[PDB]
């Protein structure tokens, strides 16, 4: 009838918030782990210029 | 910043400290040029002991 397909709706609604915040789980941790990935710039840097110690 | 600075400062410190070593070998020569001077004059003013007439 009316109002029970009416709150099953809802839930497509109510896990696209789930979806809004799973895509606020997964982009917020996986390039973090890419700004973890700079530290590499870092260890090409140093040993280049160790380079310029040497 | 840290390893840059510490080699630059240690170099600096090591070619003041080269020609620190090389002032000091050419004063230090400078020495044994006078003091085999002083030493061969006194070996001449023995020559002098030896004869009577001047040395009396």
């Amino acid at each position: 009838q009316g109002i029970q397909q009416l709150l099953q709706a809802e839930k497509r609604a109510a896990e696209k918030v789930a979806d809004a915040r799973k895509r606020k789980a997964r982009r917020l941790k996986q390039a973090k782990e890419e700004a973890q990935m700079e530290v590499d710039q870092y260890r090409r840097e140093r040993e280049q210029e160790f380079q310029s110690k040497q | 910043e840290k390893k840059e600075k510490q080699i630059e400062q240690q170099k600096k410190i090591q070619m003041s400290n080269l020609m620190n070593q090389a002032r000091l070998k050419v004063l230090r020569a400078r020495d044994d040029l006078i003091t085999d001077l002083l030493n061969e004059a006194k070996q001449r003013l023995s020559k002098v002991v030896k004869d009577t007439t001047r040395y009396q």
